[PDB]
RNA sequence: AUCCACGUCUGGUGGAUAAGUGCUGAAAGCAUCUAAGCACGAAGCCGGCCUCAAGAUAAGAUUUCCAUAGGGUG
RNA sequence: GACGGAGUGGUUUGGCACCUGAUGUCGGCUCGUCACAUCCUGGGGCUGGAGAAGGUCCCAAGGGUUGGGCUGUUCGCCCAUUAAAGUGGCACGCGAGCUGGGUUCAGAACGUCGUGAGACAGUUCGGUCUCUAUCUGUUGUGGGCGCAGGAAAUUUGCG
RNA sequence: GUCUCAACCGCGAUCUCGGUGAAAUUGUAGUAUCGGUGAAGAUGCCGAUUACCCGCAACGGGACGAAAAGACCCCGUGAA
RNA sequence: AAAUAAUUGCUAAGUUGUAAACGAAGUCAAGAAG
């Protein structure tokens, strides 16, 4: 997981979800693209 | 919703009711009760379950599909059931149940003993030269999913070899060393 | 400058309603007087002690901050259930919605 | 649960394994139940015990009516213990055999009184400077008591000189060496607070 | 080794109603007591 | 009761004669070292034509102390001096003979000292 | 004897959570730990341990005595 | 992570000159208290993570966080340890609490500048640290009255 | 015993009682805390918070505490 | 001190009642291409 002020997809299989007021980028196939704080 | 505007064809030999905001499905595998929110209404007609909502607001658009699926999961739960197969991978890993007691040797120093509720029956077909297989059945998707991931949590599969507790034929993240 | 109000009895106070995310979202702050002595608590923390500990704190702060206000807060009696013992005083009934 | 005792003194004994052990001798004398406290009347359940025989000349009339009700000989010391098992009633008698099944005990006492003491002995302060090297008169001084204009005050809880000792102290998990029912004697390993002849509470 | 073993059973909870998870580590010759 | 800057007799035939304690091992503010403890020393003096040199840094183990040592059976032992024995990097001793008595505490630490000492306690 | 350490003995003991992990699951036919619900999850928070503590002027409770009870001075 | 860009803070060096018939100054000692931008210990995500050992980021301030040689030193270098030898604020915390080695009085000397009296991006030896605590603050310990008659004990625990 | 790292002992001072009895200082005071505000670092302003009335011992954070019309610095068509 | 006044919408953040480059677009109104 990395924390950025601007989170993007960066990969075609990434999806942006909101979990308790915060944005996350999730990717089960390749977890190295996980992000937080959209 | 597209999902929540779908009838559920009530199968043979199961009875459905509605009393005090609670929807209750009874069948061969047991009975399941699910509270339904007063702003999403259901009526049992012709042996079919129809849902409808008054206002098109997002607080009901989310609830409409949600309550169609919770009932649709209950009806198939009390008629057929639900299947999950766990396959222990890695030498020295054995599974064997006596009654409802489950015994697991997953590589630690200690052993693991788990008692399941009567909702989740347990069976274990473990052949020689072949990996042990854990089979769980129930009528509740949510609870059987709760038990299945607790067993897998004891030993999650690793990438370097396929070793660990996996769902049967599950796609596994692999990574050479 | 005189105590001219009415003695008030509140009943069914355990069914008071707070809106929003206020029960465990409204932070109170107080200090013990020792260094590093600030503490937090919520309206639900008061409710555990009892209705008379939330109502007294809320009604205080809407009263004058003087000696007279300290006296008149003692003219308030708050009860959880519907049962009290003041039948010797002959309490009158008032619809608070009429105020 | 527990009983009242009197501190006698210390000695050292050899065990069967062949170890030298410091032991404290306590007279856990007979205690009578002087009052039973219950939920429905008092708000909690406990037992009040009385330990040392008292002359009538030393017992006030309010306390005389207290023991006469319980129908026991008046006592000098009174204490409460909770969480018993056996439902003793008024006027029952308890003794050292209560601890005959006890492996460890807690002892509550009052420490020896040191009077008014300085920061060096009360709190272990280091002292200011050396004994030489320009020292004038702050050998046993506390040093600074705070910061400058911000704060601009001494904080609560600052460690200073004052009264030391003569206070309730608890020592936990004392190993029981032997129980002597003949003399109402109990033997424990280690030391307990207080001077000889002081009154102790021993918790099972 | 062979000085303890892990035991789990699930009990319904009054606060919610769904099953919780009870866990300990008891010596190998004590699980029959627990279950 | 040995601490930093203490001087000990060297009680083996390692060549060294007097040693100065630099550190008591095994803890942030460990103040004192007793019999059977490990310390770090500097060699202060040597016999002419010896193996180790004056000013070398070495590990050592204490075998005698002037401060009395307590035993669980109620007995005590003290000696006329403080003495140690130099050890090598692999934990063994650098000499052949031990001169003088050694304490019984080393029966639980180093059997090499006890086997080749004139007397134990 | 007392006072001491360099001595001796003793001590540092369920709930709700953070970052995270999930189950079921729509809005949005799929996906999704969340939107309705639910199971976890830190030496941290609250309890649990020790001491003080009803001037807690909201001044609490119990047992008994007096209306010779009980005290002060010595 | 180059070329570039947007902010936050006010612990550095500055800019301004707004408070001051006197607002004691470096370093150390003593005594602390607070923050978290975490050194150790606790919990996690990712890894170019086989294991072991790491790297990086996230949550976390409960406790802990060494002794020496040199130097007035802060800071640094070195020696030996430790789980670790954190970073800062509080008048660069703290001199009506200590010291007085340094800086910054009057003596003297060197280099250097000046015709000289003298002077210093310098250096060197020496050179008085005052006050009986009123208010508040803090640590202990009492007297009076109250607590809806007066007393002797035992107590619950708001905190 | 300079220190690790302090411990104990004796007299004088100290504390209590009897006798005698000053001084520095002092606009008036029933003189609490926190943050804010402000001639820009608040006992005294604002909003909250805490606090029954009156002493004694002990320590020095604040009252930009006291003492001295700053010696530094600049200024005076000052002085030596 | 004086309206728990009347009517119509927006906000779910206690935002409010007294900061930016850059993200995601949470939601409401009016359009454009297709
Ligand atoms: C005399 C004034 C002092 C004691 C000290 C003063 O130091 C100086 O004057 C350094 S110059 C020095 C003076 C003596 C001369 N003979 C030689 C010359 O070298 C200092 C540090 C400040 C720079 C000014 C303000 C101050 C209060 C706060 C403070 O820290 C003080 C004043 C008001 C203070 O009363
Ligand atoms: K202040
Ligand atoms: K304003
Ligand atoms: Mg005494
Ligand atoms: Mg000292
Ligand atoms: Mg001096
Ligand atoms: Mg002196
Ligand atoms: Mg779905
Ligand atoms: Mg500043
Ligand atoms: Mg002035
Ligand atoms: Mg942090
Ligand atoms: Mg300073
Ligand atoms: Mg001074
Ligand atoms: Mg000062
Ligand atoms: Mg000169
Ligand atoms: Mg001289
Ligand atoms: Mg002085
Ligand atoms: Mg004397
Ligand atoms: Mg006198
Ligand atoms: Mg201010
Ligand atoms: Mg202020
Ligand atoms: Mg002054
Ligand atoms: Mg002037
Ligand atoms: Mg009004
Ligand atoms: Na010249």
């Amino acid at each position: 997981m990395k924390v950025r002020a601007s989170v993007k997809k960066r990969t075609p299989e990434c999806k942006i979800v909101r979990r308790k007021g915060r944005l996350y980028v999730i990717n089960k196939k390749n977890p190295k693209y996980k992000q937080r704080q959209g | 919703s597209r999902i929540g505007k779908l009838p559920i064809s009530i199968p043979a030999g199961v009875t459905v009711s509605h009393k005090d905001e609670i929807v209750t499905v009874k069948g061969p595998k047991g009975e399941l009760s699910q509270y339904v929110d007063p702003r999403i209404t259901v009526v049992i007609e012709g042996g079919m379950i129809h849902l409808e909502r008054k206002t098109d607001d997002r607080i009901e658009r989310s609830l409409h599909g949600l309550y169609r699926s919770l009932i649709n999961n209950m009806v198939q739960g009390v008629s057929a059931g639900f299947k999950r197969e766990l396959e222990l991978v890695g030498v020295g890993y054995r599974a064997s149940n006596q009654g409802q007691l489950l015994e697991l040797s997953l590589g630690f120093t200690h052993s693991i003993f788990m008692q399941l509720p009567k909702e989740v029956t347990v069976e274990t077909k473990s052949e020689r030269n072949k990996n042990p297989l854990i089979i769980l059945e129930s009528a509740d998707k949510q609870l059987l999913g709760q038990v299945c991931m607790k067993i897998r949590s004891f030993r999650k599969p690793e990438p370097y070899k396929g070793k660990g507790v996996k769902f049967v034929g599950e796609q596994i993240r692999r990574k050479s060393g | 400058h005189v105590d001219c109000g009415d003695n008030v009895i509140v009943i069914n106070a355990d069914k008071i309603v707070l809106s929003g995310n206020k029960w465990d979202g409204r932070i109170y702050l107080r200090h013990t007087g020792y260094p590093g002595g600030q503490r937090q608590f919520t309206p639900r923390d008061f409710m555990n002690k009892g209705p008379e500990y939330l109502f007294r704190k809320v009604v205080k702060g809407m009263l004058p901050k003087n000696r007279l206000g300290a006296k008149i807060i003692g003219n308030l009696y708050v009860y959880a259930g519907t049962e009290h013992k003041h039948e010797a005083q002959q309490p009158r009934q008032l619809d608070i919605n009429s105020l | 649960p527990g009983l009242l005792g009197k501190k006698i003194g210390m000695t050292s004994v050899f065990s069967a394994e062949g170890k030298n052990l410091p032991c404290t001798v306590i007279e856990v004398g007979p205690c009578v139940v002087t009052q039973v406290k219950t939920l429905e009347k008092d708000g909690y359940s406990a037992l009040q015990l009385g330990f040392v025989d008292a002359k009538e000349k030393h017992t006030t009339k309010p306390l005389a009516g207290h023991f006469k009700k319980a129908n026991v000989a008046p006592k000098r010391h009174l204490a409460e213990f909770k969480n018993f098992e056996g439902e003793h009633k008024l006027g029952d008698v308890l003794n050292v055999e209560f601890f005959s099944d006890a492996d460890f005990v807690d002892v509550v006492g009052t420490s020896k009184g040191k009077g008014f003491q300085g920061v060096v002995k009360r709190h272990g302060f280091g002292g200011v400077g050396q004994a030489t090297h320009g020292q004038h008169n702050r050998l046993r001084a506390p040093g600074a008591v705070g910061a400058c204009s911000y704060p601009a005050k001494v904080f609560k809880g600052t460690r200073m000189a004052g009264q030391m000792g003569n206070e309730r102290v608890t020592v936990q998990n004392l190993e029981v060496i032997k129980v002597m029912p003949e003399h109402n004697l109990l033997l424990v390993k280690g030391s307990v607070p207080g001077a000889k002849g002081s009154i102790l509470l021993i918790e099972k | 080794g062979r000085t303890y073993s892990k035991v789990i059973k699930m009990v319904k909870s009054p606060k919610t109603g769904a099953y919780t998870f009870q866990e300990e580590m008891v010596p190998n010759e004590a699980v029959k007591d627990f279950f | 009761m040995i601490q930093q800057e203490s001087r000990l007799v060297v009680a083996d035939n390692s060549g060294a004669k007097e040693a100065l304690c630099i550190r008591v091992l095994g803890g942030t503010r460990r103040r004192y070292a007793s019999v059977g403890d490990i310390i770090v020393v500097s060699v202060k003096s040597v016999i002419p034509s010896s193996d180790i040199k004056k000013g070398a840094v070495s590990k050592a183990v204490i075998v005698r102390t002037k401060k009395e040592v307590r035993r669980p059976d109620g007995s005590y032992i003290r000696f006329d001096d403080n003495a140690c024995v130099l050890l090598n990097a692999a934990g063994d001793i650098r000499g052949s003979r031990i001169f003088g008595p050694v304490a019984r505490e080393l029966r639980g630490t180093n059997m090499k000292i006890v086997s080749l000492a004139p007397e134990v306690l």
